[PDB]
């Protein structure tokens, strides 16, 4: 089952942008289609979303700017391994 | 008028435990920013006392501790010592001001020392100042505890309200209080009366000194 | 020895300008943010301005916005505060203080402070003091000198050029309604020494470049 | 007249006789004389915009952090790998802030460009940290499995590095910072991170390097960014001389040739002192032994059928497995298979704290290892197991049991009521021997060390003592922790 992950340090959280990580062996064309399916499901519920990036090569999945309202919907997409909320990194 | 609110003053006797609160809001303490505390000894720069709500720098005794909860923070001092007499300031970043703002400060007073009656010294106008056409009477008040006096001036036997300026009592290096009072007169006023008196009242006892023209 | 030394304070008229500077030594200045905090006499600490290690974060208290400009020069291990359009309420001791630059990941304590430089903003020019003897009249006797109508603070008082310290009490100044200061210094001496030991108070008022020596004699 | 930090990583008997270093950081000043013509700015840029309420572009030095780090790695006069070739990617804005998502896209860019340029060693320097991120750690692991050496800052928060990413990614080399006195750096009221996710420390205070003020200017900076840049320089020089060093071999050599025990561990919180390696990085003479390292697991947690698990890198063999509990309420440890690879699992008692599993992970070429177990015996001689096959050598012994009522060559012996597990390995010229040391009055710990030339592979306490907290290897010293106790080391070497 698909889990949701966020930064433990609350002031470093960046809600509204999510990395959707798909199961290992997912092919680029399936990540691409899963992103478009999320967009279509969310549009039917009155939500604008933006696909910012479709990953291939390191991990399979995509980067999406969308309302946290849609996380439950996104967790039910086919192939989803887990979803992580964006967060900050800092010069050390 | 500060963004963080502290009590103006706290006090205790040596050995007691006192606390100092710091309350803020959702844009600073309640937003996840840590509270830091500073101690300012009289006539010194502030120094770091507690960092990150509860961490003690090297050289700060474990009598000092801090905590934070919600929109408030607290500094606690156990085993109060005389050298703890100082001003204490809390501090926190505020995201709506984009700066690390300070509480209004808390004056900590260490109590318990024995009562002490003031020494009073009264000087008449010098002849040099009279030659310069002025006249100042100088009432000096020292070595008293606790640190509140009232001063009244008498021309002969009647009160003088005009021309009086009195300092606020402040601690000497020997941990007792000192103050001074100045009576401005014209040379003719000084010469016309038979006496002037400085009356110093401390804990319901009055010490009086008197000077007369020569 | 981590150290911060601020400089450049002085007396200035309203609407005037001053440039403070702060010299750092003993630590890796280029990895620390820097801050100005001021304190009006007898008042609380007030944050003025902050600048990050690479100057990519700069902010100002509302009360100084548009009049003060903070900057730093990492090669010269220095921090600056350009103050324009000064007002009387800007009168204060100005401290500099460091905080390690976590790039906004964490806002740390100001863990090292300087000693402060004093800034007075006043429509009054500096005025040196008039000093008068407070003559004494077999135990101890009290004698002193009255240090009248100076501005701004401070004056220092010594007796017999520092050779007389025991029994000396220099009192805190009174601020007159005129805006000028006066204080008194008194020394308690053996009355048998009167008229054999001569007593001289040495008044130093650096803001006006005035030194006064006044011998205090009985009668 | 040379910087203290460059001297510090140069070992006593140093003899100065193809690699790409990628830097993910702020923008850099590529014109600077330290790096002019040896560092190329890629066109990669993915950064969040600055906080405009505090940003004065006219005054900001956007290049200050990256320029200094590029200089530390490869600067002509003050760098570690002088003149080394570098490629910079911008994932931090002028205010030193980036995103996990932008960092991922930068790591994907490195993966893409690896498949295009001719195959060769590459080092990726990540001088940044955010909170623990599962996706960022996973992207780092996948890049590591493609033969990339990733080096990262431990973090500047005087905290456990396992709460930060990419610090907490196990296959990333995580570097804490030490000062000229070899003590952990303090930064403001914080300082270098610590804990079991830090692989080693390196100079990170008062580090002179390129300043973007002007093309010939220099400046000192402090932080674990600077320390990570030192280890990225060291990696680049190692890979320049041995282009087919693998990451696993590189990590074992970094550990092996570091200065040991120069840090006063009182700086660390008490419960992190055993987890934090006491190592300060140094250039290995290298250019080419049996290398082993200790791997602590996370705490198991106060559930009392909870297990801790410690794992080795893919290229490594697990030669032994032990466990430790600060109050000794444990049920031992067990070596077990998981996806055809052998892991070290420790078991909790049934009341109180939690346990650590402690793996010993070794580079043993052409080895075939296996574990052999015997059920509890209920016999006065106890439970015995040994490596029956010829040429299979005993490298480590493990023991786990069921409930805490225990009180009365090439072989493992354990309590009567405990299962016993033997690690046996076949490898050309592998030879191992046992050393023991017993103390009648155990003052907290009894130790025994392998002689020079031998490598500690297994560390163990002799059974039958209720006063044993556990056992773990520290370099080549076996350490048994007590509340008469005997420490048992297995020491090996290759021909
Ligand atoms: O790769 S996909 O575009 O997701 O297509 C797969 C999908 O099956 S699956 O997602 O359950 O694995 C498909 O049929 C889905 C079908 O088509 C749409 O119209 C969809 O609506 S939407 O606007 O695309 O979101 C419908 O669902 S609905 O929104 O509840 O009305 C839906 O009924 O079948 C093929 C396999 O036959 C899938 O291909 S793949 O191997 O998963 O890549
Ligand atoms: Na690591
Ligand atoms: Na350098």
């Amino acid at each position: 089952t698909a889990t949701f992950h966020r930064c433990a340090k609350d002031p470093w959280r960046l809600p509204g942008t999510y990395v959707v990580v798909l199961k290992e062996e997912t092919h680029l064309s399936q990540s691409e289609r899963t992103a478009r399916r999320l967009q279509a499901q969310a549009a039917r519920r009155g939500y604008l979303t933006k696909i910012l990036h479709v990953f291939h090569g390191l991990l399979p999945g995509f980067l999406v700017k969308m309302s946290g309202d849609l996380l439950e919907l996104a967790l039910k997409l086919p192939h989803v391994d887990y979803i992580e909320e964006d967060s900050s990194v800092f010069a050390q | 008028e500060s963004v963080l609110t502290q009590p103006p003053s706290v006090s205790g006797a040596p050995g007691q435990r006192v606390t100092i609160s710091c309350t803020g809001s959702s844009s600073n303490i309640g937003a996840g920013y840590d509270v830091h505390w500073y101690q300012q000894l009289p006539g010194t720069a502030p120094k770091l006392l507690i960092s990150g709500n509860s961490n003690r720098p090297s050289g700060v005794p474990d009598r000092f501790s801090g905590s934070k909860s919600g929109t408030s923070a607290s500094l606690a001092i156990t085993g109060l010592q005389a050298e703890d007499e100082a001003d204490y300031y809390c501090q926190s970043y505020d995201s709506s001001l984009s700066g690390s703002v300070f509480g209004g400060g808390t004056k900590l007073t260490v109590l318990g020392q024995p009562k002490a009656a003031p020494s009073v010294t009264l000087f008449p106008p010098s002849s040099e100042e009279l030659q310069a056409n002025k006249a100042t009477l100088v009432c000096l008040i020292s070595d008293f505890y606790p640190g509140a006096v009232t001063v009244a001036w008498k021309a002969d036997s009647s009160p003088v309200k005009a021309g009086v300026e009195t300092t606020t009592p402040s601690k000497q290096s020997n941990n007792k209080y000192a103050a001074s009072s100045y009576l401005s007169l014209t040379p003719e006023q000084w010469k016309s009366h038979r006496s002037y008196s400085c009356q110093v009242t401390h804990e319901g006892s009055t010490v009086e000194k008197t000077v007369a023209p020569t | 020895e981590v150290q911060l030394v601020e400089s450049g304070g002085g007396l200035v008229k309203p609407g005037g300008s001053l440039r403070l500077s702060c010299a750092a030594s003993g630590f890796t200045f280029s990895s620390y943010s820097m801050n100005w905090v001021r304190q009006a006499p007898g008042k609380g600490l007030e944050w003025v301005s902050s600048i990050s290690s690479s100057s990519s974060y700069i902010s100002y208290a509302d009360s100084v916005k548009g009049r003060f400009t903070i900057s730093r020069d990492n090669a010269k291990n220095s921090l600056y505060l350009q103050m324009n359009s000064l007002r009387a309420e800007d009168t204060a001791v100005y401290f500099c203080a460091r905080d390690y630059d976590f790039w906004s990941a964490y806002y740390d304590a100001f863990d090292v402070w300087g000693q402060g430089t004093m800034v007075t903003v006043s429509s009054a020019s500096t005025k040196g003091p008039s000093v008068f003897p407070l003559a004494p009249s077999g135990g101890t006797a009290a004698l002193g000198c009255l240090v009248k109508d100076y501005f701004p603070e401070p004056v220092t008082v010594s007796w017999n050029s520092g050779a007389l310290t025991s029994g000396v009490h220099t009192f805190p100044a009174v601020l007159q309604s005129s805006g000028l200061y006066s204080l008194s210094s008194v020394v308690t001496v053996p009355s048998s020494s009167l008229g054999t030991q001569t007593y001289i108070c040495n008044v130093n008022h650096k803001p006006s470049n005035t030194k006064v020596d006044k011998k205090v004699e009985p009668k | 007249s040379i910087p203290w930090n460059l001297e510090r990583i140069t070992p006593p008997r140093y003899r100065a006789d193809l690699v790409e270093v990628y830097l993910l950081d702020t923008s850099i000043q590529s014109d600077h004389r330290e790096i002019e013509g040896r560092v190329m700015v890629t066109d990669f840029e993915n950064v969040p915009e600055e906080d405009g309420t505090r940003f004065h572009r006219q005054a900001s030095k956007c290049d200050s952090h990256g320029t200094h780090l590029a200089g530390v790695v490869s600067g002509r006069d003050a760098g570690v790998a002088k003149g080394a070739s570098m490629r910079s990617l911008r994932v931090l804005n002028c205010q030193g802030k980036g995103t996990v998502s932008g960092t991922l896209i930068g790591l994907e860019f490195i993966r893409k460009s690896q498949l295009v340029q001719p195959v060769g060693p590459l080092v990726v320097l990540l001088p940044l940290a955010g909170g623990y991120s599962r996706v960022l750690n996973a992207a780092c692991q996948r890049l590591a499995r493609a033969g990339v050496v990733l080096v990262t800052a431990a973090g500047n928060f005087r905290d456990d590095a396992c709460l930060y990413s990419p610090a907490s990614a196990p296959e990333v080399i995580t570097v804490g910072a030490t000062n000229a006195q070899d003590q952990p750096v303090t930064l403001g009221t914080l300082g270098t991170n610590f804990g079991r996710c830090v692989d080693l420390f390196a100079p990170g205070e008062d580090i002179i390097g390129a300043s973007s003020d002007c093309s010939t200017c220099f400046v000192s900076q402090s932080g674990t960014s600077q320390a990570a840049a030192h280890v990225a320089g060291i990696a680049a020089m190692m890979l320049s001389a041995e282009p087919e060093l693998t990451l696993a071999e590189l990590r074992q050599r970094l550990i092996h040739f570091s200065a040991k025990d120069v840090i006063n561990e009182a700086w660390f919180p008490e419960d992190q002192r055993v987890l934090t390696p006491n190592l300060v990085a140094a250039l290995p003479p290298s250019t080419h032994q049996l290398f082993c390292r200790t791997v602590w697991s996370a705490h198991s947690g106060p559930t009392r059928m909870a297990t801790a698990i410690a794992r080795c890198a893919p290229d490594e063999e697990l030669l032994s497995c032990s466990s430790f509990s600060r109050s000794g309420k444990r049920r031992g440890e067990r070596m077990e298979a998981q996806g055809g690879k052998l892991v070290c699992r420790a078991h909790n008692a049934f009341g109180g704290e939690g346990v650590y599993a402690i793996a010993r992970c070794c580079l043993l070429p052409q080895a075939a290892c296996s574990v052999h177990t015997a059920p509890p015996a209920e016999a006065s001689m106890g439970t015995r197991v040994h490596c029956h096959q010829q040429g299979h050598v005993l490298t480590g012994c493990s023991s786990h049991w069921e409930v805490e009522d225990l009180g009365t060559p090439n072989q493992c012996v354990g309590h009567r009521e405990a299962s016993i597990h033997a690690s046996c390995c076949h490898a050309p010229g592998l030879e191992c021997k046992v050393k023991e040391h017993g103390i009648p009055a155990p003052q907290g710990q009894v130790t025994v060390a392998c002689e020079e030339g031998w490598t500690l592979t297994g560390c163990s306490a002799l059974p039958g003592t209720s006063h044993v907290l556990g056992a773990y290897a520290v370099d080549n010293t076996c350490v048994v922790r007590s509340r008469a106790v005997t420490a048992v080391a297995i020491c090996c070497r290759s021909r």
